[PDB]
């Protein structure tokens, strides 16, 4: 038991014994992710979003909507009656960073493609309460105003196609034209309608 | 010949300064989801830019400069050596100011990670690990170039923190820049999420909890003038922590996507976490015996022993909220935040406010704070304020959970969301109560701090320093 | 050198302060003509100036600027408590709050001169316009002299003195209180009385006159920069007035004012 | 996943927890048995270890710990692609994807299995009677109103009066077809409302003539005391380019969608001069999500009959 | 009252498309003469033999100037103001500027050539790019509702909400080749193509600023601890 | 794509 | 004064010594280069009949 000792006397015994125990951990639940196939199979019938869903993704990633939102369903009656079907590993595949989130101060939003029409996103994106007067949405009444103008979208479709999203250099080169006058507000709810699109 | 108290006064200081501003902005933020009208409709001011930012200056700027301050304090003291390097030791205070600086400057534009705690970007996340390793280099080499022949257990709590946030915080941020301030991670979805909460759940336990628990262990003994409780309690508690708390990142992600062998690996994981934080929590209180007295004379014994007591408890709610049947009911409702804010004010900010209350009239010459009187009404204001705090989000979230779960028996949801909001609204209201209540002690500390700093004349902070 | 470019700045920024020189009530035209080499700016003037700035008063500043180290290395170094560490000198006559300037103070130049590149260097790759001000916008566009800019103002470090002389209604008046905004500086170390130098230890009438020669000179360069306005000529004259009364009232407020004791050795 | 990934899984958690085990054994093997005033002989800054053993009840509760772990992830999913022994599920072959142990999945499909069971009886009884007969129900009714409280409400309004641009669904105006076949088909399919946008049309001129022209002669409205307006020649574009959908009267075409262009009431875009004028101009396009997929027909009947109580 | 315009110099295709508008609506009156055509083409990336092709009309060589045949004293007398060299003329007005005043044309009949600028009151520049954007007149057209800063956007289809207003620039419809989109895309790129031609060392301005910055906080470390240390 | 984007504004038709 | 640390001044003037004299290099760079054939000589000449 007096072993120990032998640690307390040398600051690179400590330290390499430290290293090794916070590595262990590490190595036994992040390592075997990778190369498992659940976890990195794309769910049957998706496609890489769009460049003005990926700039629109980029805008609700800027707004911080990560911490009010959340974009998993988990597999509850409840939960997947409010919401829809539940969400899968498959469907995050191509999501750098994932937005799951951890809290809900509003509705999740994994499945909101195509359950309200693009004049409610709008509108309710706008000012919150004049479509739902208890929200505590913060109103967002310059997505309006500001417009994008396609300067990182080649660069950013580039990386992500870097990180293996499949992406295509009809899509690289089409990506400045497909965001030249539309405004953000356009991209941000563009992004959402795609949600939950893959699974039904 | 002396210690370098320079940077640990500048860290204590700094320490104050920005605990202030970040429980400042935490109210602020409480206050938006009170009323959306405190957005202003300013895109730099909305809740979901601010709320990051206090996360973020919370942990890292009022956290991490406490830390640092009692680990280049405790470090020398425990070593009876000066620090490695005053040049590194200055610039891990100045940089980490820098590192600060850009968060303030950064999120509220909106450059962020989206990473709970990872939220600096690109070219900001690459001079906080900089400032990182100067900051293990200054703490190893100390411990390398001591005095005496051992280690002290705060000195191995320290030692762990430091490595295991730059080994996460290395892991969590590798990612491929689009530009300056603007970065894509190179893990998805599960895998993602697998890392950001092995990173996230470390940000506590080790950068909260471990070095945190270097702090207990010494200020508490110090500050009662008696001996630890127990040496083999110790290092079991060190060793079975630091083997665990990387373990049980999966219960973040219970039941979401993530493969279901690592949410039970991370469950249960947690579950055997339990008695090592317990043993920490027993070793701090049980260091007390015979001197519980004390609590009715100093108020700074009464600040240690509360975050010991709101420690034991966080550790043992985490846990239950760590059970699949338990994480069901609370994943996404404000009982999650409860936990956080239990584990933070109770335990994180009340061990801050006792550890500098005790090391800022000994860096700075002066015998004693200006008005322990004041302690004293910070610590009640303190106190009533996160059992408000908790309280009104564990309601909060009991309500969120069951209204979202309920189900009529007819089989359809009885209630929707916004009447799950409305309901919330409430404890929303409490929570900004309890927190003004906190930051009023912080103003409090502030004052203090500022009367007991000024009357401090050249020497008297020359001869607190000198070796011994 | 600002003539060199032959923008529309240079060009008429030029011919404005030649034309100063045709204030001086007799010979002041003839002055200005042989200035100019020619009837107006042209060519002769620019090529006039070309060398001047090239060679001429380039030698003329390094031979100053020798002249003005000898001297100081004659005298030694003020310091910023204004004590004369001459007095105090140890064993081996080494003042006691002396150190060597090489090595101490060349490795703090060159830390200085670090951070002055690197401000430099920003300026140069990224903003070598600086708003107009370092290179001004109608400068940019050839030098016509038949249209002159809708408003013509000189290059910021001249705008103080320049502001000076449009306070004043009188052509030649301006042109005097210019000159003498400049020359007042030449005589300032006899308009000093104060028994201590530095302004530490010097009473609250003096640091309130530096603040206000301070602001003073800021504000004439502020206004100097922009086209004439109602509150810009009042502060205008008004900061002309203050600029002239911090060297003409220096000899009385330095003896009026009551002085802190200089310490024997530098503090810090 | 593979095999080598799931004998690493396994390997490295048994691991930790014989470590750990290990661990907690030898730190407590030689420990005096007595809570002491014997400090450990090195002092750090003052402070002192009072070298006291484990507590014993601490110690049982780590061990007990590590039983519970071990029996746990030992009967549910865990050390790599060891499906748990779960009595429950670890048998029989009633779920989706063939496997014999817990998931999320697995039990949400016994969940909903067992939901199903007890539920359905009860959408089946009302998704077969008429909507008629369904809105007289109280327990169906309000099955409908919990329904459209939870899913549309926030669209609709929370008292089915909806905001700026939303129906009133209460109200006895109906811009589809009013009827209950119409009010579940407008439920189900959805419905784009196709509002032609005339400002590059009729030009500004006839749109603000045309905007005065169905203000005044068919809501009733007076103008805004202070605008210009040719009335005369608002009715003569209307009654060529409008009267095709909206009745001869302005009063609308169920088929189209088209509202009754009589009532400010059922304007859902506005009523005044400007936003008549807004709406003319540049169209309005309304969009009803079609809620067949999202929640399944037996809740677009409830929903339907629900509306119909509300409405009539 | 300008307006703003977000000129991106790393877009080639939108150079070479204000580079041809320049070349063609531009160059008869406009000189860039402190600007050579192989300079040009090497930035935009438009290979010479192309440049020459169809950006050259003078008879000039790729390395030449963009010399123009029409003299400034004799521009002077015909139109009553020289056209000034366009090289610089984007650091002379700023970008913003050139934006406004090129959108900014409108038929005034008291004016020698029949139009007026709101940029540039009683310029003596014809109205060059009618063809593009049509008859533009200072009539009544529909104007975003602003009260005191408060901007009413549509919250349903996201556009403005709109008033008539009675002293606006107006396109006469059907007019010209391009709609108020397409000829905001024909002047931007046309300004962006004059940004690049003040300041073509913008870009590799910023990488070796980029590169000097980092240099110089590596040998700032280094002189401050040379300086904190030798000051012990 | 360069060559389409830098076509000459002034068209003219030829014989033959 | 009491003590200083050789070496470390030595390597901190050495290191220091050698980064400047890398940007001096550097702030040679355009002096030197300006001195090659500039776009004005590179106009090059064509075939003479
Ligand atoms: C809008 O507008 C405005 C602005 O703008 C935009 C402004 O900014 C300003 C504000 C203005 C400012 C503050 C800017 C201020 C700027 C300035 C100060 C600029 C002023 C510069 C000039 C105009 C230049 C003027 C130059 C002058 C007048 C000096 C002229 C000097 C000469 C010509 C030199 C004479 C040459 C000589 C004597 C030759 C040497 C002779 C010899 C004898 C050589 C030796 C010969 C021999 C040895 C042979 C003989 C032998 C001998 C002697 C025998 C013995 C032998 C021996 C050797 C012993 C204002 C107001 C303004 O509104
Ligand atoms: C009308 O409102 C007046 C406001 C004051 C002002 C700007 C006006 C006319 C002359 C200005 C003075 C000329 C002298 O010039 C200076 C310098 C020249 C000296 C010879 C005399 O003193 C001034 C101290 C003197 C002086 C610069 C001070 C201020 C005078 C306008
Ligand atoms: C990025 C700026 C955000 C986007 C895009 C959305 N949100 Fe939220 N959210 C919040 C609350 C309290 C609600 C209640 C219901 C309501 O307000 O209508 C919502 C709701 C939504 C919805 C509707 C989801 C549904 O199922 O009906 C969408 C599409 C939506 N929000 C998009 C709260 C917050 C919040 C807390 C302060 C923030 C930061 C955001 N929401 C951000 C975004
Ligand atoms: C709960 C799932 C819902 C029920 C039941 C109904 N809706 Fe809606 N709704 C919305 C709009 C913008 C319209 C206008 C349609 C158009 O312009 O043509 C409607 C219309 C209806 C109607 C017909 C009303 C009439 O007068 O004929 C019915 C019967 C109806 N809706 C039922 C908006 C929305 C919406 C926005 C996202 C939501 C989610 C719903 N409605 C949901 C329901
Ligand atoms: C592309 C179609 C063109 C652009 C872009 C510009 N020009 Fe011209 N222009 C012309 C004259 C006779 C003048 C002088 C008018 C006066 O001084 O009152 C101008 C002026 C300009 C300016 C103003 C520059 C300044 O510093 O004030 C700009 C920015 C400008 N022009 C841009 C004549 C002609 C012309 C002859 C028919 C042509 C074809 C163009 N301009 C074309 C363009
Ligand atoms: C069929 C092609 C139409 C013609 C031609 C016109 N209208 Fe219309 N209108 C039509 C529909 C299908 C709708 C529904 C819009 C929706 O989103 O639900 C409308 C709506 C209007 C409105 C306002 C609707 C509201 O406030 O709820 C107005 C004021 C209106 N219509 C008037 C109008 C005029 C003036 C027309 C000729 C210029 C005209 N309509 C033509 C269908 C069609
Ligand atoms: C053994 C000790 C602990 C365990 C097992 C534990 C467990 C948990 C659990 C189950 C959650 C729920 C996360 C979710 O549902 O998304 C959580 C969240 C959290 N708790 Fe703890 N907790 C412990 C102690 C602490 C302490 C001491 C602190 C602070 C000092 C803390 C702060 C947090 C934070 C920051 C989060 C993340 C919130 C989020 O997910 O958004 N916890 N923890
Ligand atoms: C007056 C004191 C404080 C107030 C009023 C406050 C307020 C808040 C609020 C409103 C939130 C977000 C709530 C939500 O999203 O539902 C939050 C989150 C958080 N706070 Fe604070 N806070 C305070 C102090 C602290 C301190 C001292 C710390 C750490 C040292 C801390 C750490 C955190 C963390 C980690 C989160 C993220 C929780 C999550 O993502 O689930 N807080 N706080
Ligand atoms: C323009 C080129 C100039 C150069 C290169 C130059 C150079 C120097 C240097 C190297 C020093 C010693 C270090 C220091 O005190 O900063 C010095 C001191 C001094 N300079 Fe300058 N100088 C220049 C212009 C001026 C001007 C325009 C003035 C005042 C009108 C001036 C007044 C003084 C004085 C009074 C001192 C010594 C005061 C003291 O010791 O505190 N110099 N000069
Ligand atoms: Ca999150
Ligand atoms: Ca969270
Ligand atoms: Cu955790």
């Amino acid at each position: 038991m007096k072993n120990h000792e032998i640690l307390e006397k040398n600051v690179g015994l400590l330290a390499i014994f430290m290293v090794i125990a916070v590595s262990i951990g590490g190595l036994t639940q992040i390592v075997p992710l990778f190369f498992q196939d659940v976890t990195n199979t794309p769910v049957e019938g998706m496609k890489p979003r769009t460049a003005l869903e990926l700039e629109g993704r980029d805008i609700y990633i800027r707004e911080g909507c990560v911490g009010c939102h959340s974009q998993m369903v988990r597999p509850f009656r409840a939960e997947t009656e409010r919401y829809g079907h539940y969400s899968v590993a498959g469907e995050s595949v191509w999501d750098h960073p994932f937005l799951w989130g951890s809290k809900r101060t509003g509705p999740d939003l994994a499945r909101v493609g195509g359950r309200y029409s693009d004049d409610w996103h709008r509108a309710h994106l706008y000012n919150p309460r004049n479509v739902v007067p208890e929200s505590k949405m913060p109103a967002y009444p310059w997505l309006v105003e500001n417009k994008l103008d396609g300067k990182d979208t080649a660069t950013k479709m580039e990386v992500l196609r870097k990180l293996g999203v499949p992406y295509t250099d009809e899509d690289i080169a089409g990506a400045r034209e497909a965001v030249k006058g539309k405004t953000e507000m356009d991209a941000l709810v563009a992004f959402l309608q795609g949600l939950g699109t893959s699974i039904k | 010949p002396a210690y370098n108290y320079k940077v640990v006064r500048q860290f204590a200081i700094m320490t104050v300064v920005w605990g202030v501003i970040g429980m400042g902005l935490g109210v602020l933020i409480a206050s938006q989801l009170v009323w959306p009208q405190m957005n202003f409709d300013l895109p730099w001011t909305s809740f979901g830019r601010l709320r990051p930012l206090h996360t973020n200056l919370v942990i890292f700027a009022f956290g991490g400069c406490a830390l640092f301050a009692t680990s280049y304090y405790t470090v020398q003291r425990t070593c009876q050596v000066r620090l490695f390097s005053d040049t590194l030791a200055a610039f891990t205070f100045w940089g980490w100011q820098a590192v600060a600086v850009i968060l303030l400057v950064s999120l509220p534009l909106g450059n962020t990670t989206t990473k709970e705690y990872a939220e600096i970007e690109f070219t900001g996340a690459i001079w906080l690990a900089i400032v990182w390793v100067a900051y293990a280099v200054v703490f190893f080499g100390t411990l390398i170039k001591r005095k005496v022949k051992h280690i002290y257990v705060g000195n191995w709590f320290f030692g762990s923190f430091i490595l295991t946030t730059a080994m996460l915080h290395i892991v969590n941020h590798m990612s491929l820049p689009v530009s300056w301030f603007k970065s894509y991670s190179m893990y998805s979805g599960a895998t993602d999420a697998m890392v950001q909460w092995w990173y996230g759940h470390n940000a506590v336990g080790f950068f909260l909890t471990t070095g945190f628990l270097g702090m207990m262990y010494y200020f508490v003994p110090k500050q009662a003038g008696r001996p630890v409780y127990s040496y083999r309690l110790s290092i079991v508690h060190f060793w079975a922590l630091i083997t665990l708390y990387i373990w049980a990142g999966p219960h973040h992600l219970h039941y979401t996507a993530l493969p279901d062998w690592a949410q039970s690996l991370g469950m249960v994981m947690s579950l055997i976490l339990l008695a090592p934080s317990w043993g920490g929590m027993i070793n701090g209180m049980m260091t007390l015996s015979g001197a519980w007295h004390k609590l009715r004379d100093d108020p700074i014994l009464r600040f240690l022993v509360v975050s010991l007591a709101f420690y034991g408890m966080s550790t043992f709610e985490g846990p239950m909220m760590a059970i699949k049947t338990v994480n069901a009911l609370s994943h996404y409702t404000d009982w999650t935040i409860g936990h956080v804010h239990a584990g933070a004010l109770g335990w994180v900010a009340m061990i801050t406010i006792g550890s500098l209350y005790h090391l800022i009239p000994k860096v700075y010459g002066v015998e004693k704070m200006h008005s322990v009187g004041l302690i004293n009404a910070h610590f009640w204001l303190a106190t009533i304020g996160t059992v408000l705090y908790i309280a009104s989000l564990w309601v909060n979230g009991i309500t969120q959970g069951l209204m979202w779960r309920a189900v009529n028996e007819d089989g359809t949801l009885t209630y929707s969301f916004v009447e799950s909001l409305v309901a919330s609204h409430p404890g929303f209201i409490v929570r900004l109560v309890g927190g003004g209540f906190f930051l009023t002690g912080m103003l409090l500390m502030s004052y203090n701090t500022w009367r007991t700093v000024r009357q401090a004349r050249p020497e008297g902070i020359l001869a607190a320093a000198r070796m011994a | 050198g600002y003539l060199l470019p032959w923008g529309q700045m240079s060009y008429w920024g030029a011919q404005v302060i030649i034309s100063l020189f045709g204030a001086i009530p007799v010979v002041g035209e003839d002055l200005a003509q042989w200035i100019r080499g020619d009837f107006l700016i042209s060519g002769i003037t620019l090529n006039r100036f070309f060398a001047l700035h090239v060679i001429a008063l380039p030698i003329v500043l390094l031979g100053l600027v020798v002249l003005h180290i000898l001297a100081l290395h004659e005298v030694g170094s003020n310091n910023p408590d204004g004590v004369d560490i001459k007095k105090k000198k140890d064993e081996n006559g080494v003042p006691l709050d002396g150190i060597a300037f090489h090595p101490y103070y060349t490795v703090k130049d060159i830390v200085g001169v670090v951070v002055f590149l690197f401000i430099f260097c920003t300026v140069i790759f990224f903003f070598p316009e600086m708003g107009g001000y370092f290179l001004e916008k109608p400068n940019f566009e050839m030098a016509n002299q038949f249209k002159t800019p809708e408003h013509i103002a000189p290059v910021w470090y001249f705008t103080p003195f320049y502001a000076i002389l449009r306070a004043v209604p009188d052509k030649l008046m301006g042109v005097v209180a210019m000159g003498a905004a400049i020359a007042v500086l030449f005589v300032l170390p006899w308009l000093d009385r104060s028994p201590v130098r530095s302004i530490r230890y010097k009473g609250w009438l003096s640091k309130l006159w530096l603040v206000i020669f301070a602001v003073s000179f800021v504000i004439l360069g502020y206004y100097g920069a922009q086209a004439p306005s109602p509150l810009g000529t009042t502060l205008s004259r008004v900061c002309t007035v203050l600029y002239f009364a911090f060297f003409i009232l220096m000899p009385f407020y330095t003896r009026m004012e009551k002085t802190k004791p200089v310490p024997e050795r530098v503090t810090g | 996943m593979t095999t080598f990934w799931s004998l690493y899984i396994t390997a490295l958690t048994l691991g930790t927890l014989l470590a750990l085990t290990w661990l907690i054994f030898a730190t407590r093997k030689g420990q005096r048995s007595s809570t002491t005033d014997e400090t450990v002989g090195h002092s750090y800054d003052g402070i002192e270890e009072y070298d006291n053993p484990l507590p014993k009840w601490w110690f049982m509760l780590f061990v007990g710990t590590l039983v519970f772990a071990v029996g746990y992830l030992a009967l549910y999913p865990g050390l790599g692609t060891w499906k748990g022994l779960m009595p429950g599920y670890q048998s029989a072959d009633e779920f989706a994807d063939k496997e014999k142990g817990w998931t999320g999945v697995h039990q949400w499909e016994k969940e909903m299995a067992k939901a199903d069971e007890k539920y359905g009886p009860i959408f089946a009884k009302f998704a077969a009677m008429p909507i008629e007969e369904v809105a007289k129900d109280p327990q169906a009714v309000k099955m409908g109103g919990r329904l459209f409280a939870s899913n549309c409400s926030i669209c609709h309004g929370s008292d089915a009066k909806g905001a700026y641009g939303f129906p009133n669904l209460t109200d006895a105006d109906w811009r589809w077809g009013g009827e209950p076949e119409t009010i579940k088909t407008t439920i189900m399919a959805g419905r784009h409302a196709a509002m032609p946008a005339w400002g590059e049309v009729i030009g500004e001129e006839g749109v603000k003539n045309v905007a005065a022209f169905v203000l005044t002669q068919m809501d009733g409205r007076k103008l805004p005391e202070g605008a210009k307006a040719d009335i005369e020649a608002g009715k003569q574009v209307f009654a060529t380019t409008c009267v095709a959908c909206h009745g001869p009267e302005g009063k609308g075409t169920p088929a189209m969608g088209a509202p009754d262009l009589t009532h400010p009431g059922a304007f859902i875009y506005g009523s005044s001069f400007a936003q008549l004028q807004q709406t003319i101009r540049y169209g309005r396009q309304g969009v009803m999500p079609a809620q067949q997929e999202h929640l399944g027909n037996d809740k677009v009947h409830l929903l339907a009959a629900y509306v119909y109580s509300l409405s009539h | 009252q300008l307006d703003h315009v977000d000129i991106d110099l790393t877009d080639k295709a939108a150079m070479q498309d204000g580079a041809r508008t320049f070349a063609n609506y531009c160059m008869g009156c406009h000189s860039a003469k402190f600007q050579r055509y192989e300079r040009v083409a090497t930035d935009l990336g438009i290979p010479a033999d192309l440049m020459m092709e169809k950006l050259v009309f003078t008879g000039a060589k790729i390395g030449d100037h963009m010399d123009i045949g029409m003299k400034p004293a004799d521009a002077k007398t015909w139109f009553g103001a020289a056209p000034p060299d366009l090289t610089l003329v984007a650091r002379v007005r700023g970008t913003d500027w050139l934006y406004s005043y090129l959108r900014s044309f409108y038929e005034d009949p008291k004016r020698p050539w029949g139009v007026n600028n709101v940029i540039f009151p009683n310029v003596g520049m014809p109205n060059v790019l009618a063809p593009l954007q049509g008859r533009q007149v200072i009539g009544c057209k529909q104007v975003q509702v602003v009260e005191d800063g408060k901007k009413q956007f549509d919250p349903l289809t996201g556009t403005p909400l709109t008033h008539e207003a009675c002293d606006q620039l107006t396109v006469v419809p059907k007019t010209g080749e391009l709609n108020e989109a397409q000829f905001d895309e024909k002047v931007k790129n046309l300004v962006t193509f004059l940004a690049y031609s003040a300041n073509p060392n913008k870009l590799a301005s910023e990488r070796i600023g980029t590169y000097v910055l980092l240099y110089l906080a590596f040998f700032f470390v280094f002189a401050y601890l040379l300086k904190r240390e030798y000051w012990k | 794509a360069i060559a389409k984007r830098l076509e000459p504004v002034g068209k003219v038709c030829v014989q033959g | 004064n009491d003590g200083v640390n050789a070496g470390r001044r030595r390597f901190l003037v050495a290191a220091t010594s050698v980064v400047g004299a890398a940007g001096a290099v550097g702030a040679a760079v355009p002096f030197v280069g300006s001195w090659f054939p500039s776009a004005k000589a590179k106009a090059a000449g064509a075939p003479v009949q």
